[PDB]
RNA sequence: AAUUUUCUUU
RNA sequence: CGCGGGGUGGAGCAGCCUGGUAGCUCGUCGGGCUCAUAACCCGAAGGUCGUCGGUUCAAAUCCGGCCCCCGCAACC
RNA sequence: UGACAUUGUCAGGUGGGGAGUUUGGCUGGGGCGGCACAUCUGUUAAAAGAUAACGCAGGUGUCCUAAGGGGGACUCAUCGAGAACAGAAAUCUCGAGUAGAAUAAAAGGGUAAAAGUCCCCUUGAUUUUGAUUUUCAGUGUGAAUACAAACCAUGAAAGUGUGGCCUAUCGAUCCUUUGUUCCCUCGAAAUUUGAGGACAGAGGUGCCAGAAAAGUUACCACAGGGAUAACUGGCUUGUGGCAG
RNA sequence: CGAAACCACAGCCUGGGGAACGGGCCAGGCAAAAUCAGCGGGGAAAGAAGACCCUGUUGAGCUUGACUCUAGUUUGACAUU
RNA sequence: UCUGCCCAGUGCUCUGAAUGUCAAAGUGAAGAAAUUCAACCAAGCGCGGGUAAACGGCGGGAGUAACUAUGACUCUCUUAAG
RNA sequence: UCUAGUGGGCCAUUUUUGGUAAGCAGAACUGGCGAUGCGGGAUGAACCGAACGUGAGGUUAAGGUGCCGGAAUGUACGCUCA
RNA sequence: GUAGAGAUUCUGACGUGCAAAUCGAUCUUCAAAUUUGGGUAUAGGGGCGAAAGACUAAUCGAACCAUCUAGUAGCUGGUUCC
RNA sequence: UUUCAAUGGCCCGUCUUGAAACACGGACCAAGGAGUCUAGCAUCUAUGCGAGUGUUUGGGUGAUGAAAACCCAUCCGCGAAA
């Protein structure tokens, strides 16, 4: 639910926002992928 | 709100369970045997961390 | 509305109280010192915590503004201030 | 570098 | 409101700072040639450089004002 | 490791992680729509005055250094007949021409040696005081009227002019800003900065007598309302059906 | 042996009018003690200051680029130096 | 067994090369002082990236193939995308 | 001079506006109910008559005189069989 | 499939009950992510949550107790003799 | 006083245009039960003095018996000037 997680509500279980959150942020709100370089599948680096 | 289950984990209910454990496996304290040449010590038993 | 730099109009000044020359500007608002007593009691009330003190002005209706008028007497150096009506366009000359 | 096409017959 | 930037052929872009002559691409138009079809060819034009004022031997350019758009900052 | 870092104070950025609070009114329920929320014209308006509806037809938040003021000259829109023209009455004419034109913008009223067109000169679209009209509570705001004290403009002058021919075209307190004076005060006495006062304007509140203000609740709560909807009846018959 | 809910007063119908479906009002049908067991038409039966809707310049949970802030966090200056 | 295209938007991250900003403090220009300009601190952004086993987005019109019906192929239209 | 309550109105005649119409909504005049009892319209806030201290007697208004019900099963002239 | 632990359906009984959640039949699971006693720890914008806004002493979309507090109410009810 | 007979008589309070209402409260009775006090203001009235008015901030008779009555001085409040 929305009082629990920033993750919680909605008619559809979805986040509503992005999962990327900066790495400065607030206890309680960082949550999902903290300062994120870069998102999904890679298919070929170093 | 409500302080959510990462802001909960700050101890209390979420310890580490260390009753079963045989103890912290630090290496040796660095004294003047390792030091200066070395110091022969004898395994005598190998056993399962929890 | 187009106005002349120059009108010939009543003087009210001490030294000439009769019809003189006058030059024609556009008064423009001042520089708002930050001296004045009611700007050091606004600071004085927005300091320390509690936020905004005093209402801020969110509307603009009202597009168009007055036109006001300095007349600057040739010699004898008097001021005098006019109104005209709300218009979108101004100019001298 | 670049050069595709030639209807069914007499 | 304060500051800064941009407006240029039918369209998109340089030239401005390095005042002396306004250019490029897309595009349109003109073909005879690849025997004959495609395809092709080179050139030609098309701009009050948004408006007004000032300057100099001479202003799209340099300066200032105005129209439109944008960005930042502030807003008894 | 090292005079960095840490810590303390201050400052800029960020910060629904958290806190506090808002998230108009009218409405043939409320919501959406709209502004009937400040205003003007004709009608509803029933020949004094007043008079409502989310009644009808429409307007307004502008515009004009002239489209203000004065003086002078002329008469407009159309119609008939003419000239070369070559459809064109282009232009130039003579007659008829009560306004059927124009008067910035909606409508109504008014206007012909003008209130219309043209020309000349000007800034009465100036300073100040009181009285009065409309909306009115005879409060405010807006608008307007007739005077008075000065300075003027225009005419030969009588006169006219205190913006637009009349009826709409707009704004309190506090604060800021400008102008004004041989202006007053900074209170122990002085000078200069600075600041505060009195008078006259501007910066705006269009929810227009003027709060600084985004949503959801299909988890919901309270005080109430049949002033108010769904239901509940009752009334009505715009549709369908039926009968002459 | 032994209650409770509920209770303005009470209780047979039709039509009329009426706050637009009356037990009482008006006009009629009518009308005879005291009781038992069932019954579910009516008493617009009982419970509960409607949970739906609207109003309130009444709230709360939640959300956000609403307004105003804030823990934290980032950077700088000064001191420690 | 597959997980297609897309970084324009909002989030994330990055070098700040934008140097394009700019609060305190410090420097200097005036004044007799109270009092303005330059410079500075990082930003985050403007760029780059990532790319969906991260937030999210991904139609229709036409020539048609012996016609014009068609609806495969094709090409532009919003583009981030058939 | 001081102050209370009021600032939800409604009905009828006439003049109307919007609506198919409404026991609908919105205006104008007057009379009323609200706050108005009484007689009549069988019953009723508005309709008719009439505005009310406690009583006696008389007379009326509107409305009635077959019975309920107080009062002529009165008079005169006609019409009507449902 | 028994004990134990639960509670699908009968929308059965009861529904001023035996009971502020029970009874009967039926049903799920039953050697592990099993059930459970005692001790202990986590406390209210907090805890805990295999996530229902669920549980936190019959009280949960923010427990209980006392106080601020006779909180405010443009709202409802009442407001005493001639 | 009871009862009978004729005629009349709807259940009170409340919100309301409108209540007997199928609108709300009311099973019955006893006791309790709601415009008070204070700091001000305004009008009116009464009393005392009057260009003055106000003894009780305070002091004395005081000790008896004295929260009372009585007496007493300087300021001060309002008014006499805007
Ligand atoms: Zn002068």
């Amino acid at each position: 639910n929305p009082v629990d997680h920033p993750h919680g509500g909605g008619n559809h279980q979805h986040v509503g926002h992005s999962t990327t959150v900066p790495r400065q942020s607030a206890p309680g709100q960082k949550v999902g992928l903290i300062a994120a370089r870069r998102t999904g599948l890679l298919r070929g680096a170093a | 709100g409500r302080v959510i289950r990462a802001q909960r984990k700050s101890g209390g209910i979420f310890q580490a369970h260390t009753r079963l454990r045989k103890g912290a496996a630090q290496l040796r304290t660095l004294d003047f045997a390792e030091r200066h040449g070395y110091i022969r010590g004898v395994v005598q038993k190998i056993i399962h961390d929890p | 509305v187009n106005i002349p730099k120059t009108r010939k109009t009543y003087c009210p000044g001490k030294n000439c109280r009769k019809h003189t020359v006058h030059r024609v500007t556009q008064y423009k608002k001042g520089p708002d010192s930050k001296l004045a007593q009611g700007k050091r009691r606004y600071d004085r009330k927005q300091s320390g915590f509690g936020g905004q003190t005093k209402p801020v002005f969110h509307k603009k209706a009202k597009v168009t503004k007055k036109v006001v008028l300095r007349l600057e007497c040739v010699s004898c150096k008097y001021k005098n201030q006019l109104v005209l009506k709300r218009c979108k366009h101004f100019e001298l000359g």
